[PDB]
């Protein structure tokens, strides 16, 4: 059952970059494989061929298909690693945003060390920023 | 939706968290009245928790589980062999002497968890040793009593510690020389005729000296940067010039990316009226 | 008390080298508590004698003399240990020699000093830390305890325990049972360092039969291999005395004085054939 | 200059062209000591990229570009 | 719509991050921006805290007393949770909102506090604390509930199969789960060894038993 | 252009790999995130690290100990099935009584 | 089936003993490289930290079991504070990125590798460790044939220590 | 030598048990119980008979280790009245055998010396020659270290700060000029023994937290290791005869603790160390006793009590 949620939100957080995946568990070597299409490929291929920002992207969809099983109601998260490009961060953090917004049974406390105030928009519904004193 | 309402998975988890519960305090009673009967309703009513818990997912109780079946199977395996091997004669065999070796309790429980354990229930001599079979580690047995006990008072020998025996029987410089009023432009290191690569010596150094904090120059029109030879402290410690490092690059720092190849770079000779170079 | 002192003033006073010798065996064994033969005690004298140009004593007044001093100024006494080939204490005879006293124990001293060292050990090891660079207080000792190593004490008890496991085991123990015991006690001997000893168990083992408190037996065959056993040392024996095992068994038993009797046979037929009186 | 001084596998000349942003790096390496003193941005990350690209590494190890172009 | 226990306000008294901290959270999402020193945030720590987390599981402090501010005794933290909406816990005699405090100061232990919404006390047992922080669903024995940063730089870097598949063993309680399953079947050899041996003595016992018949 | 010699990618690895210099090596190169990997690698991983900057036949030797370990255990599992072998051997003389 | 056990038996005894045999003559042959390994690197981090001025160590772990071979590496850091084992609860990332830059260097003569890459180190840290690193560095080149070091340091600072052997280039 | 020589033999070897060092309080309940175990109980006994009593035995077991070579020193300590026992639990063990067990005046230890300097007998007690040198380079640098040019207003307090000042309200009080900005801090070299050249770092450590758990270094609440008392009562002439160090008023007290000015009248030239080289040293309980005697200025040719309160670490 963990197995096809986290396959099915797998495939929900792709749609949002008109990307197609899948999970495949095997318990005989321990070993997890994903795969992943590119842009133009018509095929979808493993992760340890693609891009890092791809990899970082398959990353947080891992984590949040594993988080997702979970009903907890209040989460945090503070000082998110910057090994990813801002590029790809920006991309990731909507994805984030637009995911985190929509579903209002789980509260989430977001801790970033970056300014998500000025590159993301105000006016989406759900979305509360706030700002302390710089010391 | 029904399937999981949350009042299912919060009964279920009470149950394990006092059941736990119930089991640490009754584990001693178990022990000593000898009767299994009270785990083997444990393990009825673990049974039933888990035909309640089947058709919803519960991973939090299988570790609760797992503690409760391994703290029975480990009671009743020592209890068993702790247990009389006759009806009447009480067998004391080398089970009951390390038992009776390893019964002081003085801070793992009174002291560590504050807790005072019971001491009520020749043939009954023996349901006293199986609640002292649950280390799991070696820092709970004190050990101290019988280091203390041992040449005082069993091999009395004598331990005295013998006295004192064998104890009673290449820039720095220049810029000191040149001195410290003297002031050298940044363009002056750079040319050097019949040499076309030694001008990039001085143009990663004397980057910015608003950085170091000496005092406050003034902005170029230009772009170049400016330095002044002036006194810098410096002490052993190394947090006492981290905080004024810190302090001094709180000042605005300008980021320009101004980069050339040197154009028209034989005007500066003009100025400089320098040939040899200043470094050696 | 004036009387018995005086005549020790004049055994003293007759011969410096009486006291350079035993100030010498004091600190030989009282340094590392070791052991000394008997070829050592020969050339010490000898060199002593060169030193100071005095010829040589006899043997057996040399040796009265020395307990008698360690006796009336320290009360310890250099007791011999009997050959193990051999088996009437050999007193001038034996090759290996032990210092101890021959004084009657009390009764409260020693309740009292474990006490003290309880109240010591409640601070000792709180939230199981150990005393020293830890703790910020540097007085760790509190400047006053009769424990003065903090290192050695635990390792006389782990030597008391094996003791006991081997007394309680006929007096021949194997390499994997005593291993599975201290597996079973919380000392293991996966090869990490223990946490208060700094040292393995092998490195334990093999100073302790080194130190003579255990005497190791090789055995080869062909469906054994190579099997191990453990036997209780001269020392040992001639250290633990009779009354000295039953007061520790009745210690380690914690019950009434009443129940006393009956149990000196248990305990004689639990060690074995451990002494060889 | 001399042998011994020199280790196995050692760089003597630095010769970069149409590839770092200077598009003309001339590199002096001493066998004693060789340091790379300077602000951020001023090049340092380009400077250890040619010469990681150099060995012909992977370009996804390093993590600063994707592909070689 | 949105079900109670959500986080409206924080505040921290006398902590090494902020000894005065005040900021509103919403509902749905909550987003801060800031620096800090430390590897630890300004509101994990604290949140973890008063929740019951214990700090061993969240590898922010190696003992209680580095996380009490330097120059003050006790370190306050308070906690307000709103319960005007669905999934109230005793809304009638908690109110609109349930107030949970903790006090931390240098000796002895750690200081607890239940308050209504008009800030009376009712409790200070940790039973009542743990049950009210259960009952919304709010697991604080998994460290995956609250993510920190060296967890995530540990798993954003693990983006390979071998590495992936043992995240995804080690999720909330997949590998407890596993290695309580490993003990079982291993304490269930012993188990088996133990009773073989019982059942040899059972059979001298019964060899024994021709004679009591 | 190696000795007036076309190569290709694999020819340059092998060539740089000869030299005692890599890049995968974490003895030899070293940036920010390498340094905090590093830091958070534990001590087995470390050791493995250490052998591989300062000679591979450390490796080799202790992946052999290694798998002779492995044999060795699994041939003192096989000296306990033959102890139980000796007390079926026993059973077997009991049964030889009863023959 | 017991009499072809019997039959059976005498060559796996023998591949037994055989074994053990060489298991025992692969670890004392083994001991004195691993020894005087770790013995040379302790005497270089000894070294450096005296140095540098601040307290560490460097001890291999030698269980039983080769498959757990371990080495530890206690830093000291703080004068109150103990003996603490390098992880990230006891120090910040600042002592921890000292620890891995001292660990590589000191590594540096036992390398074939004539040079040594490093950069990105004062990244919000005190200047003065680098400078006192690169110090330490320079007395320890002053020698004939040394490997080569190449230091990238994200920021600078003046009133520092120099040598006969550094140029400034870009 | 049913009672006598047997009580002796006890109180020796309770003494030694101890590294040698015991406190006052400690052999006194000691000869407490001793006593008890006699034949009847002594209950109309106070301190005072006990003590010199107690005292007595010790002179009659100090000449006799006198004739075999050793002694029993008899020294105060550096710690004032009212603060050696206020430690932490003053009494550990109730379960008085008496019905009262006080003591109001308790500074005076006892440590197991020798007077034989060469001792040819005695080669190595628990660490072999490299060790040893190691001790002595790690004496000589605490030794070169107790003497400072600058000190810092930072007043740090973990032990003798506060009991001096309280001293100091108790005989006059002011509370003005005692917070002085200059120090004489003997225990130096914390981290500082860390450099070490021909061995390793574990071992030097390990050791040196035996050794301090062997009764042979003290530290403090902040961590600085010291030359505790053990040391001071054995190594009697070897801190004198190597380098020139001052004693009290009395006989010969080797001060390492207590009050030291020498702002700018120091003693003789002789040596290139100064701040009263020679003389002018008091213990806490020495400046104690001379602030509540006569002559209340100082000794060294005029010294007000304003500049003067000078910590000793």
């Amino acid at each position: 059952g963990t197995c096809f949620d986290a396959d099915m939100d797998f495939r929900a957080s792709l749609k949002v970059r008109k990307f197609s995946g899948n999970l495949s568990f095997i318990k005989d070597t321990k070993s997890l494989e994903i795969y992943i299409l590119t842009t133009n490929d018509e095929k979808a291929r493993n992760v340890d061929t693609l891009s890092g920002g791809e990899k970082s992207f398959s990353q947080m969809a891992l984590l949040l298909a594993t988080w997702k099983p979970m009903r907890s109601r209040i989460i945090a998260l503070d000082e998110f690693d910057v090994f990813m490009d801002q590029v790809n961060r920006k991309i990731g953090t909507t994805l984030i945003v637009k995911k985190l917004k929509d579903i209002a049974r789980t509260q989430t406390i977001i801790i970033t060390p970056q300014d998500i105030g000025k590159i993301a928009d105000i006016d989406s519904s759900g979305v509360s920023i706030h700002r302390m004193r710089d010391p | 939706s029904k399937d999981g309402d949350p009042q299912l998975e919060f009964k279920v988890l009470q149950g394990y968290r006092d059941l736990e519960s119930e089991m640490h305090k009754g584990r001693a009673q178990v022990t000593r009245t000898g009767d299994i009967g009270v785990a083997m309703d444990n393990l009825n009513a673990v049974d039933s928790l888990f035909n309640k818990v089947i058709g919803i997912k519960n991973n939090g109780l299988f570790a609760h589980d797992a503690r409760a079946m391994v703290s029975i199977s480990e009671l009743a395996q020592i209890s068993v062999r702790n247990l009389k091997f006759d009806d009447s004669r009480s067998m004391v065999n080398l089970e009951n002497i390390v038992n009776s070796l390893k019964r002081y309790m003085l801070k793992e429980h009174f002291k560590l968890n504050n807790i005072a354990e019971n001491r009520n229930d020749t043939s009954m001599r023996h349901s006293y040793l199986q609640q002292f079979s649950h280390y799991n580690e070696f820092s709970q047995f004190n050990w101290f009593r019988i280091g203390a006990l041992y040449n005082t008072i069993s091999k009395n020998a004598p331990i005295t510690d013998h006295l004192m025996g064998p104890l009673s029987i290449c820039f720095k410089k220049l810029s000191k020389k040149l001195g410290p009023e003297g002031s050298i432009n940044l363009f002056k290191f750079i040319i050097d005729p019949n040499s076309f690569s030694r001008s990039i010596e001085n143009l990663f150094y004397t980057s910015f000296l608003i950085k170091e904090g000496k005092l406050l120059m003034e902005h170029d029109e230009e772009g170049l940067p400016t330095i002044k030879i002036k006194q810098s402290i410096s002490h052993t410690d190394s947090r006492s010039k981290e905080i004024e490092r810190q302090r001094r690059r709180a000042a605005h720092q300008n980021h320009i990316i101004f980069q050339m190849d040197m154009p028209t770079w034989r005007k500066l000779i003009k100025k400089y009226n320098i040939t040899s170079p200043f470094l050696d | 008390d004036l009387t018995e002192d005086l005549a020790v003033a004049k055994i003293v006073k007759e011969n410096p080298v009486a006291r350079k010798m035993v100030r010498y065996i004091l600190s030989r064994g009282e340094s590392q508590n070791s052991i000394i033969t008997r070829n050592k005690l020969q050339s010490v004298i000898h060199e002593a004698a060169r030193e100071e140009n005095i010829a040589k004593p006899s043997f057996s007044k040399m040796f009265m003399d020395i307990n008698a001093i360690l006796y009336n100024v320290y009360g310890f006494e250099l007791q011999g240990l009997p050959s193990k080939n051999n088996m009437e204490p050999l007193g001038h005879r034996a090759q290996k020699f032990i210092l101890l006293n021959n004084v009657p124990h009390s009764k409260n001293f020693d309740d009292f000093k474990i006490l003290q060292s309880a109240h010591t050990y409640e601070e000792l090891i709180v939230t199981g830390e150990y005393i020293g660079d830890d703790i910020a207080s540097g007085t760790s000792n509190t400047l006053e305890s009769k424990l003065s190593t903090d290192r050695d004490l635990v390792y006389k008890g782990v030597l008391s325990v094996i003791l006991c496991i081997v007394f309680f085991s006929k007096n021949n123990i194997l390499h994997q049972e005593l291993i599975k015991f201290l597996e079973t006690f919380g000392i293991p001997s996966d090869g990490s360092k223990i946490a208060i000893l700094n040292i393995t168990i092998e490195d334990l083992i093999k100073s302790l039969e080194k130190r003579e408190y255990i005497v190791r037996l090789e055995e080869k065959s062909d469906t054994d291999g190579e099997v191990i056993s453990y036997r209780i040392g001269r020392r040992t024996q001639a250290e633990l005395g009779l009354e000295s095992l039953e007061k520790l068994v009745q210690e380690i038993m914690g019950l009434e004085k009443e129940q006393t009797k009956s149990l000196h046979d248990d305990i004689i037929k639990s060690i074995g054939d451990s002494y060889s009186i | 200059p001399d042998l011994s001084s020199f280790q196995p596998g050692s760089i003597i000349k630095i010769r970069l062209q149409d590839f770092v942003t200077y598009t003309l790096t001339e590199f002096n390496l001493s066998p004693s000591l060789n340091m790379i003193i300077g602000p951020n941005g001023s090049g340092k990350s380009t400077f250890v990229c040619a010469v990681c690209l150099g060995l012909a590494g992977k370009p996804e190890y390093i993590g600063r570009s994707k592909k070689v172009e | 719509e949105s079900p109670s226990g959500y986080i409206k306000k924080v505040i921290l008294r006398n902590f090494m991050c902020h000894e005065h901290f005040e900021l509103e959270l919403g509902s749905r999402l909550n987003f801060i921006v800031g620096n800090n020193g430390s590897g630890k945030s300004a509101i994990l720590t604290a949140i973890t805290i008063g929740l019951g987390a214990k700090a061993s599981e969240t590898n922010r402090g190696s003992s209680l007393k580095d996380l009490i501010r330097e120059g003050c005794y006790s370190a306050k933290i308070i906690l307000h949770l709103d319960n005007s909406k669905y999934g109230a816990y005793q809304q009638g005699i908690f109110g609109n909102e349930i107030i949970v405090e903790r006090i931390i100061k240098r000796d002895g232990p750690a200081s607890f506090s239940l308050r209504s919404e008009n800030g009376k006390e009712i409790s200070n047992k940790k039973k009542d604390i743990q049950t009210v922080v259960d009952y919304f669903s709010v697991p604080v024995s998994n460290p995956m509930c609250f993510l920190s940063q060296d967890a995530a730089r540990s798993f954003l870097t693990a983006s390979t199969s071998q590495d992936k598949y043992s995240h995804f063993m080690k999720g909330t309680l997949l590998q407890e789960i596993t290695e309580n399953l490993l003990y079982a079947s291993a304490i269930h050899d012993s188990a088996q060894e133990n009773m073989a041996l019982h059942l040899e003595n059972l059979k001298s016992l019964k060899a024994e038993y021709e004679d009591a018949k | 252009l190696i000795n007036d010699y076309q190569v290709s990618e694999s020819v340059v690895k092998t060539l740089v790999a000869q030299l005692n210099i890599q890049l995968d090596n974490l003895c030899q190169f070293l940036s920010q995130e390498r340094v905090e990997e590093f830091a958070r690698l534990k001590s087995v991983k470390l050791l493995v690290e250490t052998i591989r900057s300062i000679d591979a036949s450390l490796l080799d030797v202790l992946d052999e100990l290694r798998e002779l370990q492995g044999n060795e255990q699994s041939l003192q599992k096989d000296l306990d099935f033959k102890k139980a072998k000796i007390v079926h051997l026993r059973q077997e003389s009991d049964k030889l009584r009863k023959s | 089936e017991l009499r072809e056990l019997e039959h059976t038996v005498p060559q796996q005894s023998k591949d037994l003993e055989t074994i053990k045999a060489k298991l025992k003559e692969d670890h004392a042959v083994l001991e004195p490289k691993l020894d005087d390994i770790v013995s040379k690197i302790s005497a270089r981090f000894a070294r450096l930290f005296n140095n540098v001025g601040s307290a560490g160590a460097v001890r291999l772990e030698k269980p039983k079991d080769y498959a757990e071979w371990k080495i530890e590496i206690m830093v000291k850091f703080r004068d109150n504070a103990p003996l603490k084992k390098l992880d990230s609860h006891t120090q910040s990332g600042g002592e921890r990125a000292v620890s891995t830059v001292l660990y590589m260097i000191a590594l540096q003569e036992f390398t074939s590798a004539p040079f040594r890459v490093v950069d990105e180190i004062n990244q919000g840290m005190d200047s003065r460790n680098e400078r006192i690193v690169h110090k330490a560095m320079v007395e320890n080149a002053c020698a004939e044939n040394t490997s080569q070091y190449f230091l990238i340091t994200p920021k600078l600072l003046t009133g520092l220590h120099y040598h006969e052997k550094m140029r400034i280039h870009c | 030598p049913v009672t006598g020589d047997a009580t002796a033999k006890y109180l020796l070897q309770y003494i030694l048990s101890a590294r040698g060092i015991c406190h006052e309080n400690a052999l006194i309940l000691a000869l407490m119980r001793l006593e008890t175990d006699a034949s009847t109980l002594n209950t109309e006994w106070s301190i005072q008979q006990w003590v010199d009593k107690l005292n007595d035995y010790i002179n009659a077991i100090n000449v006799k280790l006198n004739l075999l070579g050793y002694k029993i020193i008899r020294i105060n300590h550096g710690i004032g009245r009212n603060a050696v026992t206020l430690k932490a639990k003053q009494n550990f063990e109730d379960y008085a055998v008496l019905q009262s067990i006080v003591l109001p005046e308790s500074n005076r230890f006892f440590v197991y010396v020798n007077l034989a300097s060469t001792e040819e007998t005695k080669l190595a007690t628990r660490f072999n020659q490299n060790e040893i040198e190691f001790m002595k380079w790690a004496i000589e640098q605490f030794m070169i270290s107790g003497e400072t040019i600058v000190e810092g207003p930072a007043l740090e307090t973990s032990i003798i700060v506060k009991e001096v000042n309280r001293i100091l309200v108790a005989a006059t009080g002011d509370s003005n000029l005692a917070k002085w900005r200059k120090f004489s801090t003997f225990t130096v070299g914390s981290t500082n023994l860390f450099q070490f050249q021909e061995l390793t770092a574990t071992d030097i450590e390990d050791l040196l937290l035996r050794l301090c758990e062997l009764k042979w270094f003290y530290r403090t609440q902040e961590g600085k290791f010291g030359i505790d008392l053990r040391c001071i009562a054995e190594l009697e002439e070897y801190l004198t005869s190597m380098y020139n160090l001052n004693t009290c008023q009395n006989c010969h007290k080797l001060a390492i603790q207590g009050v030291r000015c020498g702002n700018e009248s120091c003693r003789e030239e002789n040596e290139e160390t100064g701040e009263n080289s020679l003389s002018q040293i008091w213990h806490v309980d020495c400046f104690k006793h001379y602030i509540t005697h006569v002559s209340k200025n100082c000794d060294r040719c005029g010294s007000s009590l304003i500049t003067e309160g000078v910590y000793v670490i």
